[PDB]
């Protein structure tokens, strides 16, 4: 009989997690005080990694890889692409960023400027956007910077994608939400399933004030939107319906022209920071399941959002997935008395 | 040359001493009757391994040792055993009956009624040193004497002998080989009283040594023996600088300016490399790259604990054997390229190297096999603090209820100095957040 | 050199010391005449924590025993090992106490108990260093429950840094010698929460029903019973008589599984416990298991309705200490919602080369668990059904007790339940 | 990855490298707690035989 301890009342994934643990009658759940336990999903801020694997007799397993917010904060990603190697500063796939102190506090101010005065000086597209961990998107510089003192806390300033891929009819942004799972051993698995959390309103680019066809955010567009659920259900697109698009109107697939980039993205990001987080040798063991955010171009090439450390997923996918979880990151470690689900990305450890 | 005395303090500490003293020997060449043929200055000298062992003029090297515990039956092993013949009986303290794992118990009620003897025992050591640096004093957390009783030991030692220094060998409870439920209690106990009189304490967690044993030499329920004789191992290659010709960490005082760069945090992280089976047909013998990135191994720290995670105030790299400082540099650039080192902006990013060519002796019969080279890393990591998060939490479980505490209450210790050394641990805590997190 | 010191009080009392004296004179090589016989340097390495050593190389059992009648006393004289005793340690009355505990406390108790100390007196001087004292009892009698707790009273009063230690053997109207009982039981219940460190609760319907369920034995007796008791006071005391780490002190016993003054009442348990198939080989899982079952526990309470404090196994034999380890941490994963969180580790196992006679190995069960109240409920609810009436009183009246302090021992055993019930949830 | 304070010796040497650069209780008081705390043994063992005297 195996035990686990639940310590985020809050995520919806793992709530389900915990459904179907229950369900199979070989695991079982205690209070999220006791040590005896097989497997901690664990809560957001401040998890005590350093009170993990010292149970005799119990192999102890955690739903997050401690250290992994150097990849999953805005300002925290800029500065692991500018300085880590594998990475370089060149990186092709991650826009233009710069990490921004407020003047009520290294910081990037002036670098930001010189690479905006160059622009602005050559004819070019220089919009930018503005947000931490409340969005501003502005053509000038000032409007900018001014924001971000008005506040307190880290702010990044990166290039925004004025030529986004619009779907049609619509001529919408979007964005593409991938869920990859990352297991003990440290193989990453990428859910074949992804959605596009599309934009009901038309792309318009002379007008950052209204940032209801600019932000795809599911929350902003059925609250500030006004034709929500219009195209498809939710503004969730799935990559059936996306495929059969890119097919019929730019006469290619989404595996081709997309996917490629996205898998060698996350492939790039989490083998990078592998030397920092593995649990190889160590007295307990992590997996934790990431969510990506992508941004297509109309040249369909593909840039880098965020990640997200805690990610929800889509309602049509919550048990395919969850299940999988359970057959890839708890099974494997603990196993019970396909086809899989997932596409494996495959490295040099 | 500047003298060292080693207390032992509780049966850990005996313990742990007396495996010790036993491979000081074999490594000096002493015999166990004190005998030291190599040693052709009879009866005197200040060489380097006499800053560990006096001489008599009969030719006896004996340390400079003190075992204290309050009850008799691990001291009376030392009298009996092979090495009864280093010691005189003045060096050997014993009392009636122990602390029964009551931190209060070993401080105030039995520690009362000893302490000035135990003093007047190191006095008399002391007045045979011409320039005595400080103490080495081996005790456990856990143990009511090991705790309770060093505590009250370093304050007075501090009052006695001033400008001295004191360094400490400690051992941090395990519940794999625990006897008490109350060692939480004792062991913030006896770091909140002791802290101030400490001025560098290597912490050595059971567990990890407990884990050591059976990975590595294939020991399915080790014994103390086991257990101690790979302490012991450790101790020498951190005192061995002490002991032989050598510019690093020549006296105690170096210690504490080489590790420790503010008091309060003064507990450095140690790894050693290799430990093998000499049940083990033929090893194939490690290289100096090979040893020195196992010392980024969690799974060779004397406390298992992060330090991709924290942040280094120091760095020391202490080897024994077959090496060369341009084979050292070469595994350092290439640690430095595939491995996670953060030091904090106040401290340069390096290593201070000591190379021993002798290596490591190992006890005819023990556990650990011969080996070309060995490595023991001292680095200062935040990472640390997660034993003092361990230990903490355990402590806030129990004093929350006020469970047992009616027998510290019973011995004299008032329930307020519970919330005063733990208030204490709660500083010391945030002091390691402030030196490695942003 | 750490001795303690036994006191057998009572019928019950006397009897079953007599049989654990005769049980653990085996184990240690000690003959009926106290002629060391055995084997292993390891029976002697700590013999003298229960036995003195005399002229000749013998050894004396360090016990005295006491009571109001000369009759049960006669017969251990008579019995095995009755010859081993030291006979100036016999101090006996002769008008009884009528299972009156009021008889064994106030009045021909009282008459007597100075001449028991001084034997205890003069046994301490004799000792290096005095651990602390054992008193094996019935509560439900008059000596052993009467004159017994009036024992501990003035021990504590001579000795009031030492550990003060019992075996009490619990009343139950199933094996009952008199309706009295749950009076004379409640009386010594507060003296035992007030002036005992530790007290081994022996329920007398836990040790019958072992005998005719488990054992198989048609019609128990109280040699039956007392069979259980023997082999459970020498497993309890295996930390004690042998080279170990672990609850190896009086003292450290009680530290490690005391977390409050008055809850220091323990379920004792033994295992294995087979009838007579009785050749099979019992592996470590099986011992296990059937050390924390219910049904080899002798308190006659149910561990699943409460939590357990601390707890103190005990492996005797030659066994896989690795394989011990792995089934103690299953039993402690597999149920740790009987365990309280608030303690950590609160599980502690001790191991013995040397197994107890006629076994390759065994198991005994030390427990500290708030269970324990339901004992403590039985007898409250007998003590109050007769009470209520004042039926019986006139027994205790006369010998000048007033019912207020009946009314105070009934509120004393109310509030130490209350005590265990606090720290169930 | 600099070396300096090279020291060589017959049974060994030590040196540096430096990849990157940065960027009490008296006697008095003691005696009081010990006889404190015993001062507060004594009472508690006085309220016992007191106790034990009612
Ligand atoms: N590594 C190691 N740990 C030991 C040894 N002996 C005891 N311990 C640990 O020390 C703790 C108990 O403290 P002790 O030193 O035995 O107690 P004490 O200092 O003698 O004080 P008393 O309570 O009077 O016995 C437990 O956690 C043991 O695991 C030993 O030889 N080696
Ligand atoms: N550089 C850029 N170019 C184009 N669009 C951008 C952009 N940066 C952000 N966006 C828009 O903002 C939205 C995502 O914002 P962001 O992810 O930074 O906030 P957030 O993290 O609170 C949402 P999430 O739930 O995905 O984490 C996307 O829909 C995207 O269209
Ligand atoms: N287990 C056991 N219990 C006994 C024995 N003799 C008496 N008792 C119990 O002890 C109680 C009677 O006390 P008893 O010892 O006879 O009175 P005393 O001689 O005045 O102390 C009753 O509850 C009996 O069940 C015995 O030999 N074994
Ligand atoms: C011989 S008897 O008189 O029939 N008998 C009556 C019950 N009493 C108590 C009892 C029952 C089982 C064990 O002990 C023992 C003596
Ligand atoms: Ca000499
Ligand atoms: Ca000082
Ligand atoms: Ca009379
Ligand atoms: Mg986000
Ligand atoms: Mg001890
Ligand atoms: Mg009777």
């Amino acid at each position: 009989m195996y035990t686990f301890v639940v310590r985020d009342e809050n995520s919806s994934v793992y709530a389900e997690v915990s459904r179907l643990l229950l369900a199979t009658g070989q695991w079982k759940r205690l209070r999220k005080d006791n040590p005896r336990f097989n497997l901690m999903l664990g809560e957001r801020n401040r998890l005590p990694f350093g009170r993990l694997g010292h149970e005799p007799g119990l192999v102890q397993l955690v739903n997050y890889y401690r250290g992994a917010d150097k990849l999953c904060r805005k300002a925290s990603l800029v500065k692991l692409i500018k300085t880590s190697p594998e990475l370089s500063e060149s990186c092709t796939w991650f826009p233009e960023s710069y990490v921004i102190y407020p003047t009520n506090l290294t910081d990037e101010r002036e670098v930001f400027l010189a690479a905006y005065n160059r622009r602005r000086e050559g004819r070019e597209g220089n919009v930018w956007i503005a947000k931490s961990s409340g969005i501003l998107i502005s053509s000038e510089a000032s409007e900018l910077l001014d924001f971000i003192d008005e506040q307190g806390q880290v702010h990044v300033i990166q290039k925004y994608l004025e030529k986004p891929l619009l779907l049609e009819p619509g001529h919408r942004k979007f964005d593409i939400r991938s869920w990859v799972l990352v297991d003990h051993l440290y193989n990453i698995y990428l859910y074949r399933e992804g959605v596009l959390r599309t934009s009901s309103e038309p792309y318009n680019s002379a007008n950052f004030q209204d940032k209801t066809c600019h932000l795809t955010n599911h929350c902003i567009q059925k609250e500030y939107s006004k034709n929500y659920g219009r195209y498809e259900e939710g503004n969730e697109m799935f990559f059936e319906e996306f495929n059969q698009y890119l097919m019929d109107a730019l006469n290619t697939t989404l595996e081709n022209s997309i996917l490629l980039q996205i898998k060698h993205i996350i492939r790039s990001c989490l083998m990078c920071i592998e030397p920092a987080i593995s649990t190889k040798h160590l007295h307990y063991q992590s997996f934790q399941l990431f969510g990506f955010d992508f941004m297509v171009d109309e040249e369909l090439k593909v840039w880098l959002i965020e990640v997200n450390g805690a990610p929800a997923c889509a309602q049509k996918l919550y048990a395919e997935l969850c299940q999988g979880i359970v057959d890839v990151a708890i099974s494997s470690v603990f196993p019970l008395a396909p086809t899989s689900i997932f596409i494996k990305l495959h490295h040099h450890h | 040359m500047r003298e060292c005395i080693s207390i032992h303090v509780g049966q850990a500490g005996v313990q742990i001493g007396n495996a010790c003293w036993e491979l000081y020997c074999l490594e000096h060449g002493i015999q166990p009757d004190g005998q030291m043929p190599s040693d052709k200055t009879i009866g005197g000298g200040d060489d380097s391994f006499n800053t560990f062992f006096s001489e008599t003029g009969a030719g006896k090297h004996v340390p400079r040792a003190v075992f204290v515990d309050l009850e008799p039956t691990v001291i009376d092993e030392v009298r009996t055993g092979t090495y009864r013949q280093l010691f005189h009986p003045e060096q050997l303290i014993t009392g009636k009956e122990d602390a029964a794992n009551n931190y209060a118990r070993g401080h105030y009620t039995i520690g009362k009624e000893i302490i000035d003897l135990v003093l007047d025992r190191i006095r008399k050591l002391a007045d045979q040193c011409t320039g005595l640096q400080g103490f080495l004093v081996f005790h456990s957390f856990g143990g009511g004497t090991g705790s309770g009783f060093t505590s009250l030991l370093m304050e007075r030692l501090s009052v006695d002998y001033g400008k001295k220094s004191k360094l400490e060998f400690s051992i941090y409870p395990a519940p794999q080989v625990s006897t008490a439920v109350v060692e939480p209690y004792n062991s913030i106990l006896t770091t909140h009283t002791t802290l101030e009189h400490s001025d560098c304490a290597f912490m050595v967690d059971n567990e990890a040594i407990y884990d050591i044993c059976r990975r590595n030499l294939d020991i399915e329920r080790p014994t103390y023996t086991n257990l101690n004789r790979l302490i012991s191992q450790i101790v020498s290659s951190i005192t061995a600088s002490l002991r032989f010709d050598g510019a690093l960490n020549v006296d105690l005082t170096e210690f504490q300016t080489n590790l420790v760069p503010y008091p309060r945090i003064h507990f450095p992280l140690a790894t050693y490399a290799p430990v093998i089976s000499a049940e083990k047909a033929y090893h194939e013998q490690l290289s100096v790259a090979e040893i020195t990135n196992a010392c980024f191994e969690p799974a060779n720290q004397m406390v298992k604990c992060d330090p991709r995670h924290g942040k280094y105030m120091a760095c020391c790299l202490l080897y024994r054997g077959d090496v060369v400082p341009k084979d050292v540099n070469a595994a350092i650039a290439t640690i430095k390229t595939k491995r996670s080192i953060q030091f904090v902006d106040w401290c340069p990013t390096g290593f201070k190297v000591g190379i021993n060519y002798q290596p490591p002796t190992v006890v005819p019969g023990g556990d650990l096999a011969k080996v070309q080279r060995a490595v023991c890393m001292l680095s200062n990591t935040t990472a640390i603090a997660e034993a003092w998060a361990r230990l903490d939490h355990k402590f806030d479980l129990m004093y929350a209820k006020r469970a047992f505490v009616h027998w510290y209450v019973g011995e004299g210790m008032e329930e307020g100095e519970f919330s005063e050394a733990r208030e204490d641990m709660a500083a010391l805590e945030k002091d390691y957040e402030e030196v490695g997190v942003d | 050199m750490r001795e303690i010191v036994h006191i057998q009080a009572g019928q019950c009392g006397n009897q079953i010391g007599a049989k654990f004296w005769e049980v653990i004179s085996d184990e240690h090589g000690i003959d009926p005449t106290g002629s060391y016989h055995g084997d292993s340097d390891l029976q002697l390495e700590r013999i003298n924590v229960y036995y003195n050593e005399a002229t000749g190389n013998k050894y004396v059992p360090r016990a005295i025993l006491v009571d109001l009648e000369p009759g049960t006393m006669d017969s251990v004289r008579s019995g095995p090992f009755g010859q081993i005793f030291r006979p100036d340690n016999f101090v006996f009355g002769q008008s009884g106490a009528g299972n009156n505990w009021a008889k064994g406390h106030y009045t021909e108790g009282a008459e007597l108990v100075d001449s028991v100390l001084d034997v205890v007196r003069k046994e301490s001087e004799s000792c290096d260093c005095l651990q602390g004292f054992q008193l094996t009892h019935s509560l439900g009698g008059g000596t052993g429950s009467g004159m017994g707790t009036l024992l501990i009273s003035k021990i504590r009063e001579e000795y009031p840094d030492r550990i003060m230690n019992t075996f009490s053997v619990m009343p139950s109207p199933k094996v009952s010698d008199t309706v009295v009982e749950p009076y004379n039981a409640t009386l010594s219940v507060h003296q035992l929460v007030e002036n005992t460190d530790e007290t081994y609760c022996i329920d007398n319907e836990a040790l019958y029903d072992i005998c005719f369920r488990t054992l198989k034995l048609t019609t128990p007796t109280y040699g039956d019973l007392n069979h259980l008791v023997s082999a459970t006071m020498s497993g309890v005391t295996t930390c004690l008589r042998f080279p170990g780490q672990l609850n190896a002190d009086l003292r450290k016993l009680a530290v490690n599984m005391v977390p409050f003054p008055r809850l220091h009442f323990f379920m004792p348990g033994f295992a294995p416990l087979t009838s007579r198939q009785q050749y099979r080989a019992l592996t470590v899982p099986e011992l296990t298991q059937q050390m924390f079952d219910s049904k080899n526990m002798m308190a006659a309470c149910d561990p699943r309705h409460g939590r357990y404090l601390t707890v103190a196994a005990i492996f005797r034999g030659r066994m896989s200490m690795k394989e011990v380890d792995e089934q103690m941490l299953n039993v402690q994963n597999k149920n740790s919602s009987y365990f309280v969180e608030w303690i950590p580790n609160n599980v502690k196992t001790a191991v013995c080369d040397i197994p107890p006679r006629g076994l390759k190995m065994s198991a005994t069960f030390i427990g500290n668990s708030t269970a324990i109240q339901e004992l403590f409920k039985r007898i409250s609810e007998q003590f109050t059904a007769m009470f209520r009436r004042k039926a019986f009183l006139h027994w205790y009246t006369g010998e000048g007790m007033d019912e207020m302090e009946f009314t105070e021992a009934e509120s004393n055993m109310n509030d130490l339940v209350s005590e265990y019930q606090q720290y169930q949830d | 990855m600099e070396v300096i304070e090279l020291n060589k010796c017959t049974s060994g040497q030590s040196f540096e490298v430096i990849l990157k650069p940065p960027s009490d209780p008296s006697l008095e008081e003691i005696q009081k707690k010990l006889e404190a705390a015993e001062e507060r043994r004594k009472y508690q063992e006085a309220e016992l035989l007191k106790h034990l005297a009612e």
